[PDB]
RNA sequence: AAGCGUGUUACCUAUACUCUACCGUCAGGGUUGAUAUGAUGCCCUGACGAGUAGGCAGGCGUGGAGGUCAGUGACGAAGC
RNA sequence: UUAAUUGAACGUGGACAUUUGAAUGAAGAGCUUUUAGUGGGCCAUUUUUGGUAAGCAGAACUGGCGAUGCGGGAUGAACC
RNA sequence: GACGUAAGUCAAGGAUGCUGGCAUAAUGGUUAUAUGCCGCCCGUCUUGAAACACGGACCAAGGAGUCUAACGUCUAUGCGAGUGUUUGGGUGUAAAACCCAUACGCGUAAUGAAAGUGAACGUAGGUUGGGGCCUCGCAAGAGGUGCACAAUCGACCGAU
RNA sequence: CGUGAAAUUGUUGAAAGGGAAGGGCAUUUGAUCAGACAGGCCAGCAUCAGUUUUGGUGGCA
């Protein structure tokens, strides 16, 4: 027997019973994607900004 | 009729007593509820509400983490307060001589605080000698290092543990674990 | 415990704004405007009576 | 001997001289209103014995009503009614005129009744169904000191000053009118006027804007 | 609505830095109040130039008292309106003691004979006849012949009571 | 059956505008795209390469990584109830700065000259935006400007 | 017209709106050197109350078990 | 990475304050675990496909009935 | 708060004062009946049941999410880098209660198919937050420390 | 042949009854019933308070 195929009714009040969200943003997202020769060198450069800071502060 | 913008009757989520029928955390949390209300220190009102927690919820301390608290600068003399278990942690072999408060100790935790010179203290006696929590260290215990905790979450790419009885060869170490079989998660 | 209502209960009324009394005795609810007598411009009433 | 008599005697002069302070303020706003009414109505006169018109400025405050009930509201709308604390039939609230507002009363025109209030309307409304928004409960005024103690920092020290920043749509306006708990009205007390509400004002039905019969549809109300 | 009011209604362009102190103009709106005769405004400027209430302002709104409330007087009022199938003018004429309620029974006529609401009817205008013998309609002229008087035959007077112990007469 | 292929509905998303096909002007190639950059995503159809799909079409994102030819874009996507992080390889043809951020910096360059002038004297010297107020009071005068205006007209066939 | 179009008022009455009380629920508070011993207590303040499927909570009732009431009972238990 | 501290990214140190950078509201906000039922729908306005049409079949947004009594439409799941 | 110079009073954080009848079926409760208005038969499947859909003539008694092995989350409790006496042994007022050795299980190490190898550069790291505590401040606030937790970049173990 | 329920039934008593009966709210009538005099019941007037409804009249713009 036939039925119904589709239907979007009542799919935007399940989807705002709980407040449609954003996705929380914070300081230092990952640096997934971020191209490889960048992020190698970035290490590096970390790296050199930690030792300047601990001689310098101590 | 009224447009209710927020769910009606709504409880607050959060304990507002222990769950345990322990007699004399009662009594404790008659002492801390006190407090929490005569006085404006904010350490009576955070005590009372760990006095209300879960098991998991107040993992133990170890002795160790408390000694490695005490290196922070300025942190020397301070009262240790651990409102749960304190264990001992053979791994450490310089203890420091300091005050620690705790709802509980082992027997290990209590003869190395004591053998370091120091004092084990409950937390009424706290209570006695520090009403406001004056130069008091509130500790914690790692709540996500439970065993429970790894499974949460579990899916492809989460990086999770499975939820599994054995574990070895031909326990889940296929199809859908390496691309050689399938597909890798 | 219970609402009394400012505006009736004059007691009440006389706690909340104190310079009730000092309205009520001078009467500034019926308060006279002077006698100015301006008159508007004849291309106002023109305008006005204009068809 | 507690010394109970040097703490009654300063509260008691402390009580006194803040009522001087409302007394003289109140006294200072009734000036204020006095004399702006009647610079309108000179003004008036003297553009129209000049030859000119005078066009009066845009009214500043409006007083918006919900007229209609709970059930089958659009998404938005019902939106921009919870924004406006509108969350049941025949309550009220004061808003501050701009454009951002505007918008919102021209998406909820045919759910609420809104106009111009006039001072009358405004000190009726405050000194009978005024209440404060204090610690998320509802607290009758019913004295000067409770509207102190949560707006004294905005420098409302009584109920007159609370009018005041109302009507006057001051600087603290928006702190003001928060505090205010928006107005529970009752049913008007000889009906609405019409046979059928929800059509336009214009359209011989209760919404939109009706702007200076808002007082006495609100005075009907209150 | 005891009766309509009549208002002038005089607005403008908002001034611009190019145009400023536009033209004013003006409209006479039969209106039950200030709201209506101000919203009639704008919907007949709406349709002559290019302005809204948006784009525009209402310098002055001031209602317009009959001269002469106490003088009867024929008035011919041109009506455009909308039937159900198109759009018609006609001229009626109406003796009555003012504008406000000339054009109040004017709607009520349009009402009753042709089933026009005020939704669908523009008053284009409104005019005494100061002379007689430009009177045109029938219904209007047979009431300004010389030393005109008609009775009212067959009274039929109001009881407050239900029962009456008299049999009445309709005399006159 | 149904078909939901990549670019399936793009008929005229992905159009050239009007007298506007052939190549891309050199603009395009010399804007420098730095990570934090606020970017609108607008397709090229001439350049099939690096294409946003057409869900992204005037979508407004943050540059999270910049290549030779490409610019990584951070998107959030609606999937359901709740909001997901995107991350998209789009070549510069593909991809504008948003004159958005621009503008705002514009408004706090502003704010600190008229904040350090300030300073000088004029504490609370109004730096927020205020919403389109309502009018003043004004005079109109009639002097040349006569109020003079007819009724609604009658109705004419016009055909 | 007690019909049709239109206009004006008065008037009728919903479990809706305003105020008051009582019940319950939720929330925010108060209360210990006799809280004039109920602190899961008492008290203050505000708001709220539709409900299938379903979830949870606090209670009521039944057979038997440990303890207590040195409980009831042939001067009448239980059952009806 | 640049011809080249030229840049890139991350930073040391210093200056800025409640009109801190529109409005409105905010009922606490954020977060986690776990598990029930459900996975036949139907109806109204508006948009809209097949069809002469259907109290027909099929989609869009919203509001409803289902799960809902109450006043009104005599009567009626959905209309007011 | 008001009034009064003060005494004190008041309609000012919720009714008192005066007077009468009766003290019983008088008010009230219960019940039968009458009157006005209202009220379709429950249960069930169902988009939709009073249905010309099904089960049900009546009554009593009986009558359906149980126990078990293994387990997930949460909670209480004991002990805690351990934990679990009860297979068994000792003992007993004898299936109880009490006592106990050696093991064994789970945990304290992972990872690799496997052979195997196997966890501190550092105050067990840096950065951003972070309750509480400390110091200075009437306070606001500022500074120091910052457990849990969150994001992130590193370091270490194994595989490649 | 302990107790001895319900369905169903006889008798007596009460009551109601123009094509069902039963039910809800309210009150009348009949029958029936509890408790209190160391204030229990029902009312009336006055001066107030809270919330309202309907009049009369004054002063202003
Ligand atoms: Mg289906
Ligand atoms: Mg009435
Ligand atoms: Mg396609
Ligand atoms: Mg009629
Ligand atoms: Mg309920
Ligand atoms: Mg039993
Ligand atoms: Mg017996
Ligand atoms: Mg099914
Ligand atoms: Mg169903
Ligand atoms: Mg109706
Ligand atoms: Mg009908
Ligand atoms: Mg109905
Ligand atoms: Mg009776
Ligand atoms: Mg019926
Ligand atoms: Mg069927
Ligand atoms: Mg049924
Ligand atoms: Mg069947
Ligand atoms: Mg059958
Ligand atoms: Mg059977
Ligand atoms: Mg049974
Ligand atoms: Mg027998
Ligand atoms: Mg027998
Ligand atoms: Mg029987
Ligand atoms: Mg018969
Ligand atoms: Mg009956
Ligand atoms: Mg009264």
């Amino acid at each position: 027997a036939k039925s119904k195929n589709h239907t979007a009714h009542n799919q935007t009040r399940k989807a705002h019973r709980n407040g449609i969200k954003k996705p929380k943003t914070y300081k230092y997202p990952s640096l997934k994607g971020v191209d490889p020769k960048f992020r190698r060198n970035h290490k590096h450069a970390l790296h050199g900004t930690a030792k300047a800071l601990a001689a310098a502060k101590k | 009729g009224i447009d209710h913008t927020s769910k009606q009757h709504k409880r607050s989520g959060h304990r507002t007593a222990p769950k345990s029928d322990n007699v004399y955390l009662k009594l404790l949390v008659k002492l801390y509820t006190f407090l929490a209300r005569r006085t404006d220190a904010p350490f009576n009102k955070v005590v009372l509400k760990a006095l209300f927690l879960s098991k998991i919820n107040r993992p133990p301390v170890s002795v160790s983490r408390i000694a490695r608290a005490l290196k922070q600068e300025g942190a020397a003399n301070k009262t240790v307060v651990v409102v749960g278990t304190v264990t001992d942690d053979a791994r450490i072999f310089e203890f420091p001589k300091t005050t620690v408060a705790a709802l509980r100790f082992t027997a290990g935790a209590r003869a190395k605080i004591v053998k370091a010179g120091g004092e084990c203290i409950t937390l009424d006696q706290l209570a006695v000698r520090a009403p406001k929590g004056q130069n008091t260290l509130i500790l914690r215990g790692p709540r996500n290092s439970r065993e429970a905790v790894r499974h949460f979450g579990m899916g492809p790419h989460k990086g999770k543990a499975p939820r599994i009885l054995s574990t070895g060869r031909k326990f889940e170490r296929a199809r859908g674990r390496r691309r050689s079989k399938g597909f890798k998660v | 415990v219970l609402k009394k209502n400012p505006l009736k209960n004059k007691q009440v009324l006389l706690r909340l704004n104190p310079y009730a009394k000092v309205f009520a005795a001078e009467k500034l609810g019926s308060k006279k405007a002077e006698k100015t007598g301006t008159k508007p411009a004849a291309v106002f009433t023109e305008t006005l009576k204009h068809d | 001997a507690e010394q109970v008599a040097a703490e009654r005697a300063a509260r008691k002069a402390a009580n006194k001289e803040k009522r001087a302070i409302i007394l003289e303020r109140n006294a200072a706003y009734q000036k204020e209103y006095e004399t702006a009414e009647r610079n309108i109505i000179q003004a008036k006169r003297d553009a129209k014995a000049a030859g000119s018109y005078y066009v009066e400025a845009q009214h500043k405050l409006v007083f918006v009503v919900r007229i209609k009930g709970i059930n089958k509201i659009p998404p938005k709308p019902r939106k921009v009614l919870q924004l406006l604390r509108l969350t049941r039939i025949n309550s009220g609230t004061f808003v501050k005129v701009t454009k951002a507002t505007l918008e919102l009363l021209k998406l909820i025109e045919p759910y609420v009744a809104y106009g111009y209030p006039s001072y009358s309307t405004i000190r009726q409304l405050v000194y009978k169904r005024g209440f404060g928004k204090i610690n998320k409960q509802r607290v009758p005024l019913s004295d000067n000191a409770i509207i102190e103690a949560n707006l004294g920092k905005y420098g409302i020290l009584s109920i007159d000053d609370l009018i005041h920043e109302i009507i006057t749509v001051g600087p603290h306006f928006k702190q003001a009118n928060n505090f205010l708990w928006p107005f529970k009205l009752s049913n008007p007390s000889g009906g609405w006027g019409v046979p059928r509400k929800f059509k336009h004002f214009i359209q011989g039905g209760s919404f939109g804007n009706r702007e200076e019969f808002i007082n006495k549809l609100v005075k009907s109300m209150n | 609505m005891a009766h309509f009011k009549e208002y002038q209604v005089i607005g403008r362009r908002l001034p611009t830095e190019s145009v400023p102190e536009p033209k004013l103009f003006r409209m006479r709106i039969f209106a039950s109040n200030e709201v209506i005769a101000k919203s009639r405004y704008w919907y007949f400027l709406q349709k002559l130039h290019k302005v809204k209430k948006a784009s525009g302002e209402i310098v002055s709104i001031n209602q317009i008292n009959e001269a002469h409330p106490t003088k009867v007087k024929n008035f011919g009022v041109w009506v455009r309106y909308d039937s159900r199938s198109g759009t018609h003018n006609m001229y009626k004429e109406i003796r009555d003691v003012s504008r406000v309620a000339a054009v109040e029974t004017l709607y009520q006529d349009m009402a009753a004979r042709h089933r026009a609401r005020f939704r669908s009817i523009h008053i284009l205008k409104v005019a005494e006849i100061e002379k007689t013998a430009d009177v045109k309609r029938q219904y209007v002229k047979q009431f300004l012949t010389k030393d005109l008087k008609f009775p009212l035959p067959h009274r039929v007077q109001k009881s407050t009571k239900t029962f009456s112990y008299k049999r009445p007469s309709t005399f006159y | 059956g149904k078909s939901h292929g990549y670019r399936s509905r793009t008929r005229y998303m992905f159009q050239r505008d009007f007298r506007k096909h052939g190549a891309v002007h050199l603009s395009t190639y010399l804007k420098v795209y730095k990570v934090g950059d606020i970017v609108d995503i607008k397709a090229n159809g001439s350049i099939q390469k690096g294409m946003p799909h057409k869900f992204y079409q005037g979508k407004t994102g943050v540059v999270y990584n910049v290549t030779k030819s490409s610019v990584g874009v951070i998107i959030n996507k609606m999937v359901g109830n709740r909001y997901l992080e995107k991350r998209l390889n789009l070549r510069v043809e593909h991809i504008k700065h948003s004159k958005c951020r621009q503008e705002f910096l514009e408004r706090v360059k502003a704010n600190a000259a008229k904040r350090a002038e300030a300073k000088a004297q004029g504490v609370a010297v109004q730096l927020k935006r205020q919403p389109a107020q309502p009018r003043e009071s004004r005079i109109v005068s009639t002097e040349g400007n006569v109020p003079q205006t007819l009724a609604p007209v009658p109705y004419e066939t016009f055909i």
